[PDB]
C-alpha cells in the first residue's frame, strides 16, 4: 500500500466533499463557526488534534447524516465511509491501531431536532462537516498523531 | 408404518454413474432408513442387488450400455422397532448402445476439454484402439489428440478451444467416436458460445449514481438463456486480478431502444470497487462472464466547463477564452479547446491547457 497516494486520494476526497457542500446553496450562505442552539451535540468546530478524534468525529457525522432524507446526502455519507477507510489504512501504515468508532449512543434526542426543525439541523450540519474537513486538511501535512 | 417413498428417478451423471433419487413421505418426523433392491438385466450378465442407505440417493458405479435397471425402494423407521413400509412401483431405465461421459460440454474460448466414449459391438466393449473420433462427421480428428486411459474406455483432449461457429440451428460440436470406419449416430455436444461482454460504468455529473450499459450481440443467436448482471462490492479499491466472487448479487438491468441493457446504481460507493460480471444461466450450466472492476471514482465524465466566454483582448489583438471549472473532479485538471472561423463548417483548430490552475488563455489569431 503507496502511503503517499493513500494521502493523495484522501486530499482528492476531501475536497470533492467540500464542493458537494459548496453545490448546496442553502449551505454556503450560513456561517459555518456561528454556534445555533440546541445543534451543540453535533461536532463542529473545535480542535481535532488527532487520528482517533477525527475517526469518531466522522463516525458521528456519518450516523447523524444517514437519519436524513437527501439523495446528496447519501453520497457524502458513502464518501465520509471511504475517508474512515482511507485514515484506518493510514493508521495502519503508522503502525497505530485504530478501534472502528461506533457512532453517537446519544441519538435518541437527535430526533427531537429533526421533527421540530429540519432546516436549521440540515444548514447546521452541512456547515459543520465542512469545516470539520477544512480544519482536518489543513492538519494533514501537520504529521497528524494518534 | 411409514408411507412408501415416492419420486423414484434415475439420472446420469457426468462421471459415468447411475444416480437413483427418491423422496421422503412429508408426514414423517423421523429420519428414515431405506432398503432399495436394484436389477441390472443385460443380455450377458444379470445382477440383483439389495443395498441399506441412510440418505434419499444411491450411486451404482459403470452404468452398462443396452441394460434395464429396475429399482424398487421402501423405507423404515431409523430409531427403534420400526416396521418396514411396502416395496415402491418398480422403475425401469433402458440405456443406449454408446457411452459417451461427459454426454456434454458447456466450455469458453481458449479452454481444454477432455471427452472419454466406451462403445458397444453386440453387448462387447471394443477396444479403445479401434476406437477414432470425428468432427460433425466430417473429418477424422487427428490420432495425436488421441489418448487410451483404459483398455475399453478412449479419450480425446481438445486445446485452446475456438468458438464453435452455428452450422444452421446447431450452435454446438457434434464429436463421434466410432469403431474404425463405421460410425455410430449418437454423438457428444460441446457448446463453445461467446461469453465476451463488454460492459461500460458511468457515473452523472453530481456523483450520485453509477448507469453500467452492457450489448447482447453476440447472445442474441441462442434461445432460453437468461441474462443476469452479477456484481461484488469490495471494501476498498479493485483488485489487480478480477475474479468471480461466490458471494455476489445480482442487479436489475433493463433493456433500451438502442439494444444495450443499462442498470443503475443508487446510491452508489465512490472508493468502493464494484467486480461485475454477467452469467448465462442455460438449461444445463451456468456461465460467468469475464469479471471486470470498476471505482466510480475513476470514471469521472462530468459535464465540460460552463460561462465559457470568448472576447478579444482590447489593443493587444489576442483572443482571450475564458471558463468555469466544474464541480466535478476536484483532481487536478486538462482542458481541451477548439477554436475557428464560425460558419457553416468550422475549421477547429486545437489547443491544450495542462495547468490545473488555468481559467483563461490568450491565443494568437
Amino acid at each position: 500500500v503507496p502511503i503517499q497516494k493513500v494521502q493523495d486520494d484522501t486530499k482528492t476526497l476531501i475536497k470533492t466533499i467540500v464542493t458537494r457542500i459548496n453545490d448546496i446553496s442553502h449551505t454556503q450562505s450560513v456561517s459555518s463557526k456561528q454556534k445555533v442552539t440546541g445543534l451543540d451535540f453535533i461536532p463542529g468546530l473545535h480542535p481535532i488534534l488527532t487520528l482517533s478524534k477525527m475517526d469518531q468525529t466522522l463516525a458521528v457525522y456519518q450516523q447523524i447524516l444517514t437519519s436524513m432524507p437527501s439523495r446528496n446526502v447519501i453520497q457524502i455519507s458513502n464518501d465520509l465511509e471511504n475517508l474512515r477507510d482511507l485514515l484506518h489504512v493510514l493508521a495502519f501504515s503508522k503502525s497505530c491501531h485504530l478501534p472502528w468508532a461506533s457512532g453517537l449512543e446519544t441519538l435518541d434526542s437527535l430526533g427531537g431536532v429533526l421533527e421540530a426543525s429540519g432546516y436549521s439541523t440540515e444548514v447546521v450540519a452541512l456547515s459543520r462537516l465542512q469545516g470539520s474537513l477544512q480544519d482536518m486538511l489543513w492538519q494533514l501535512d501537520l504529521s497528524p498523531g494518534c | 408404518k411409514p408411507d412408501p417413498p415416492l419420486g423414484l428417478h434415475m439420472e446420469i451423471t457426468d462421471d459415468g454413474n447411475l444416480k437413483i433419487s427418491w423422496s421422503s413421505p412429508p408426514l414423517v418426523p423421523f429420519p428414515l432408513q431405506y432398503q432399495v433392491k436394484y436389477s441390472e438385466n443385460s443380455t450377458t450378465v444379470i445382477r440383483e442387488a439389495d443395498k441399506i442407505v441412510s440418505a434419499t440417493s444411491l450411486l451404482v458405479d459403470s452404468i452398462l450400455p443396452g441394460s434395464s435397471y429396475e429399482v424398487q425402494v421402501r423405507g423404515k423407521r431409523l430409531d427403534g422397532p420400526g416396521i418396514w413400509s411396502d416395496w415402491s412401483t418398480p422403475r425401469v431405465f433402458t440405456t443406449q448402445d454408446v457411452i459417451y461421459f461427459p454426454p456434454k460440454i458447456l466450455t469458453s474460448v481458449g479452454s481444454n476439454v477432455s471427452f472419454h466414449c466406451i462403445y458397444k459391438k453386440e453387448n462387447k466393449i471394443v477396444p479403445s484402439k479401434e476406437i477414432v473420433w470425428w468432427m460433425n462427421l466430417a473429418e477424422k480428428i487427428p490420432q495425436s489428440q488421441y489418448d487410451v486411459v483404459s483398455d475399453h474406455v478412449s479419450k480425446v483432449t481438445f486445446f485452446n478451444l475456438n468458438e464453435t461457429k452455428p452450422r444452421g440451428k446447431f450452435t454446438y460440436d457434434a464429436v463421434y467416436c466410432c469403431n474404425e470406419h463405421e460410425c455410430h449416430h449418437r454423438y457428444a455436444e460441446l457448446y463453445v458460445i461467446d461469453v465476451n461482454i463488454n460492459i461500460s460504468c458511468e457515473t452523472d455529473g453530481y456523483l450520485t449514481k453509477m448507469t453500467c450499459r452492457w450489448s447482447t450481440s453476440t447472445i442474441q443467436s441462442l434461445a432460453e438463456s437468461t441474462l443476469q448482471l452479477r456484481y461484488h462490492r469490495s471494501s476498498l479499491y479493485c483488485s489487480d486480478i478480477p475474479s468471480i466472487h461466490p458471494i455476489s448479487e445480482p442487479k436489475d438491468c433493463y433493456l433500451q431502444s438502442d439494444g444495450f441493457y443499462e442498470c443503475i446504481f443508487q446510491p452508489i460507493f465512490l472508493l468502493s470497487g464494484y467486480t461485475m460480471w454477467i452469467r448465462i444461466n442455460h438449461s444445463l450450466g451456468s456461465l460467468d462472464s469475464p469479471p471486470t472492476c470498476v471505482l466510480p471514482d475513476s470514471v469521472v465524465k462530468p459535464l465540460p466547463p460552463s460561462s465559457v466566454k470568448a472576447e478579444i483582448t482590447i489593443n493587444i489583438g489576442l483572443l482571450k477564452i475564458s471558463w468555469e471549472k466544474p464541480v466535478f473532479p476536484e483532481n487536478n485538471l486538462q482542458f481541451q479547446i477548439r477554436y475557428g472561423l464560425s460558419g457553416k463548417e468550422v475549421q477547429w483548430k486545437m489547443y491544450e491547457v495542462y495547468d490545473a490552475k488555468s481559467k483563461s488563455v490568450s491565443l494568437p489569431v
